[PDB]
């Protein structure tokens, strides 16, 4: 019986391609085959992933030529990946996550061949850059259910920390599968990587902006100083003669001149200050 | 039946223009070539075969391919230029070995000696050794003139083979009719 | 020769060191502009000259003793200036 | 020709990968490979890429192997699935240049008449930036010695694309960051912009030794840079360039005591929106 | 230069070769004195896991260490 905390392990590098390839094919549901091992009954870790010659007609997309999966499989072993399949991937865009009809059956048949078989799909178009929409599911049993056996095995608090929603409920998927978590394991080398992903070079932090149009920027800013300060005064008188929220509510039109009069201080201050810093440390590092 | 590797190393140096043999030497080990590869591709179907060639440079024409044609159509032109290079060939085939596509094949090198090598012997001996003790296997035809690199070749093979390796063979001709007619075919099945 | 710190010289100078007379001086540092081997400019009403950049040339091992000189405590002035801000600002961020 | 060159991270973790994968089937302590891409006004662009057989002889230059026609298969393999990439150049991870990349460099040129090459070093010891950018040119010499086949150094940047950072910043849970506006500044432009002139003057400092007979005296190329170097450098800052110093000082600090004035005022009126306030509601509550 | 090896059974194996050996040549004696074919063959050596591309002297494997095989079952 298959134990409720067992993971999947993607790569990081399996992600992005992941997405680069769903965000392409933009109202379409474009698919691909992925490359991993079953280190154990806890686990299963994906390691690569790649696309495939496909068409389809918006409603349904399969792949047409079925030597070149074989052909390409067979040479990327002669540079140390030998890894097999173990799974594919398809992306839905903008509906949600989970399987549906014609997926399960092309779905099933890998069970019949490789039982542990995932299938995950991802979501190209709600993602945005705090978090991607990933899932990973596989099929409940063929029924035979009517004992009302549990599908799976529980001894650990580990696999009920997450609330499904209500899409994939309203599709049925603790009544025809099960979801499966998803988890990140980076080795050292590519997180060291990853953080020099946005490093700027030295060459940059010495320089000096022209002195002129900043003189320019700081005039404007002055200036516009102004207006703000003139209407602060009338705000300022004005304020308890009436209701308190009443006070927000009839201000949803006309600005408030408290923050854009703020907010121009943190311009003022920054740009003067770094600028003189940056002046003042280099008239003594040359010469 | 074994399944092997084997790399051609052909000879193109100045000296491959004199005549010798009749059409001249450049037409004297083509068609040797041709018969030697059909014989390796028919003995299996899928031993495989690729291409190196000896000059001031050494290089590397065509990769193990299973299809022999695409070795002939590429051994024409190669021209005679430059003179030979021997052990650096010998050492870029043994790369080129190593990264075979089934490493259940084992390995094979065949190579025609058609100069003048300017070598020192110390130096065949330690390449020789070490190739002993990689199981690579070599097997050289003295085709062109056999006087200068008759001795230093011999003790070459010695050093291999020997401590009664007996897999590795040297084989000489005088000039006379076709190679492959004459002589290839006569000493063992091939080599 | 000069060092750095002046590289600005008179007439007088010239004139003598190349025994040439003085109304002369003038051409001959303005061909010496024009054939693009020196840059600078001249300032008559004075009878001076500032020279400002100057054809690199080859010189020999002990003279770039001098060079090495010169880098070793320029390198040293850097780490010295560092340390100050990379201190006083610590708690900003260290 | 070229003027500058663009990566995407794709590339990157790609590198990486075969960096550490190559395990199992040599010993080797470099890997090569093929840079697809494309490019439009001199500004290049790559995308994506695949790595190739290799292997070399350590102890001696010009003994190599390199696997052409598993190039030219997987181009075809490739083409078939994005029509938008063509072969542009090529990738090493070695820490320093070889002698004998010049003589790949006149390989697979014959794939593509401009290709460029990148070093990707996957191992930094140092506060920098992974890539380096190289074209192949030929120089005359003053010395009459024979023209030379030689590299040249092209500007080099990370690029972006929306699909990818969102991935990015999705697996960017490693370590703080962003601490916003001043606090950002002076780390980002003076801390780790004088590390970086620190290397690069001992950098200079440890080759001048090697001078000392280690070594030929390269050209007086290099020493006539040098002077240039020290002869240019700002003037000593000792003349009236000061009074125009003090100036812009005085400029530059008169505003900011403006704006720290403001500052405390909408202090005090917010202190007296709470006291009243509080007292008030207090003595009603009571 | 003795190397133990201890299979899931407990049998000990006994090798003798040389630092500057590889795996691959290991698991080919082992596929020779026993019979196990040597892909299936996985090493285990505490908790590195043994990759056939390179030798016993880049994990500085010593005399008589003891070293274990691990069998990667396959479906069925």
């Amino acid at each position: 019986a298959v134990d409720t905390a067992e993971q999947v392990y993607i790569s990081s590098l399996a992600l992005l391609k992941m997405l680069k390839h769903g965000r392409a094919g933009v109202p379409m549901e474009v698919m691909g085959l992925m490359l991993g091992e079953f280190v154990d009954d806890y686990t299963v870790r994906v390691i690569d992933v790649f696309a495939m010659p496909q068409s389809g007609t918006g409603v349904s997309v399969e792949a047409v030529d079925p030597v070149f999966q074989a052909k390409m499989l067979d040479m990327l072993k002669q540079t140390g990946r030998p890894e097999m399949v173990v799974g594919w991937y398809h992306s839905h865009p903008g509906f949600g996550c989970w399987l549906s009809g014609v997926d399960i059956n092309t779905q099933q048949s890998f069970e019949a061949l490789s039982e542990r078989a995932v299938a995950v799909v991802v979501d190209p178009i709600q993602s945005v850059k705090g978090k991607v929409v990933i899932d990973a599911f596989r099929l409940i049993n063929a029924n035979m259910m009517v004992l009302g056996h549990e599908p799976r095995q529980t001894t650990s608090n580990l696999g009920h920390l997450n609330k499904p929603s209500i899409q994939a409920l309203i599709h049925g998927l603790n009544r025809h599968y099960y979801s499966i978590t998803i988890n990140y394991r980076k080795n050292e080398l590519e997180q060291k990587m990853l953080l020099n992903l946005h490093k700027k070079s030295w060459m940059e932090g010495l320089t000096l902006q022209d002195y002129s149009e900043h003189c320019k920027h700081n005039e404007s800013v002055v200036k516009e100083m102004l207006e703000l300060a003139k209407n602060y005064n009338k705000a300022v008188e004005e304020e308890d003669k009436m209701t308190p929220e009443q006070l927000a509510i009839k201000n949803v039109g006309k600005q408030d001149p408290k923050r854009h009069l703020e907010e121009h201080v943190d311009v003022l201050m920054t740009s003067n200050i770094v600028q003189c810093l940056a002046a003042m440390l280099d008239t003594v590092v040359f010469k | 039946m074994v399944l092997e590797s084997t790399m051609v190393c052909v000879d193109n140096s100045e000296y491959m223009r004199n005549g010798d043999f009749l059409p001249t030497r450049l037409q004297a080990q083509q068609d040797a070539v041709n018969i030697v590869c059909h014989s390796k591709t028919r003995s299996n179907p899928e031993n495989n075969v690729g291409l190196i060639t000896l000059a001031n440079d050494c290089e590397v024409l065509t990769t193990l391919t299973p299809d022999t044609g695409r070795i002939l159509s590429k051994l024409h032109t190669v021209q005679p230029k430059g003179k030979i290079t021997f052990c650096t060939g010998i050492r870029v085939a043994h790369l080129a070995l190593k990264h075979r596509q089934g490493k259940n094949h084992k390995m094979r090198i065949i190579a025609f000696v058609g100069s003048p090598v300017e070598d020192n012997e110390k130096d065949l001996v330690k390449l020789a050794k070490r190739l002993k003790k990689e199981k690579v296997n070599v097997d050289i035809i003295n085709f062109g003139e056999e006087e200068v690199n008759t001795e230093k070749l011999t003790a070459f093979v010695n050093t291999l083979n020997g401590k009664d390796g007996t897999g590795s063979h040297l084989v000489t001709v005088p000039p006379g009719p076709s190679l492959a007619d004459a002589l290839i075919s006569s000493p063992i099945l091939a080599g | 020769t000069r060092p750095a710190n002046h590289r600005q010289l008179t007439f007088e100078e010239i004139a003598k060191s190349a025994k040439i007379t003085v109304n002369e001086v003038e051409l001959l540092v303005m061909k010496a502009l024009s054939v693009g081997l020196v840059k600078g400019s001249i300032d008559e009403v004075d009878k001076r000259v500032h020279m400002t950049w100057v054809q690199p040339r080859v010189l020999d091992l002990q003279q770039i003793k001098g060079m090495k000189d010169r880098l070793e405590f320029w390198c040293t002035d850097v780490k010295s200036m560092e340390m100050l801000v990379e201190h006083q600002a610590h708690d900003i961020l260290t | 020709a070229v003027q500058k060159v663009v990566v995407h991270p794709l590339v990157l973790l790609s590198v990486v990968d075969h960096f550490n994968r190559i395990g199992k089937v040599g010993n080797q302590k470099r890997v090569v490979g093929v840079l697809l891409g494309s490019w439009q006004k001199k500004v290049l662009d790559v995308s994506n890429s695949f790595a190739v057989p290799f292997d070399e002889d350590d102890k001696d230059d010009s003994v190599w192997f390199l696997d052409h026609d598993y190039l030219e298969n997987m181009y075809g393999m490739f083409k078939k699935v994005n029509a938008r990439e063509r072969i542009v150049g090529w990738y090493h991870t070695g820490p320093k240049l070889h002698k004998n990349d010049i003589a790949i460099n006149e390989l697979m040129k014959r794939y593509c008449p401009n290709s460029v090459l990148v070093i990707i070093d996957v191992k930094p010891k140092d506060l920098g930036l992974p890539t380096e950018a190289y074209i192949s040119v030929e120089e005359v010499h003053d010395d009459g010695t024979p023209t030379s086949k030689t590299f040249e150094h092209v500007t080099s940047e990370i690029g972006a694309e929306e699909a990818e950072e969102v991935g990015v910043e999705h697996l960017l849970r490693d370590i703080k960051d962003t601490t916003v506006g001043t606090l950002s500044q002076r780390i980002t432009n003076q801390v780790h912009g004088l590390k970086g002139l620190n290397s690069k003057l001992l950098d200079i400092r440890s080759y001048l030794e090697k001078v000392a007979t280690g070594k030929l005296p390269i050209n007086h190329q290099i020493i006539y840079q040098l002077q240039d170097v020290f002869n240019l450098l700002p003037d000593v800052s000792l003349q009236e360039f000061v009074k125009a110093f003090y100036l812009k000082t005085n400029d530059q600090m008169v505003v900011v005591y403006l704006a720290s004035l403001i500052r405390s005022v909408v202090a005090l009126h917010n202190l007296i929106n709470n006291k009243i306030a509080n007292r008030d509601a207090e003595k009603k509550e009571g | 230069m003795q190397i133990f090896v201890k299979t899931l059974t407990g049998k000990t194996i006994t090798l003798e070769v040389e630092p500057s050996d590889t795996i691959e040549n290991v698991k080919a004696k082992i596929q020779d004195k026993e019979g196990i074919p040597p892909d299936q063959q996985r090493l285990i050596f505490a908790g590195k896991q043994l990759e056939d591309g390179r030798t016993l002297s880049d994990y500085n494997i010593q005399r008589e260490s003891t070293l274990h095989l691990v069998l990667r079952l396959r479906g069925g």
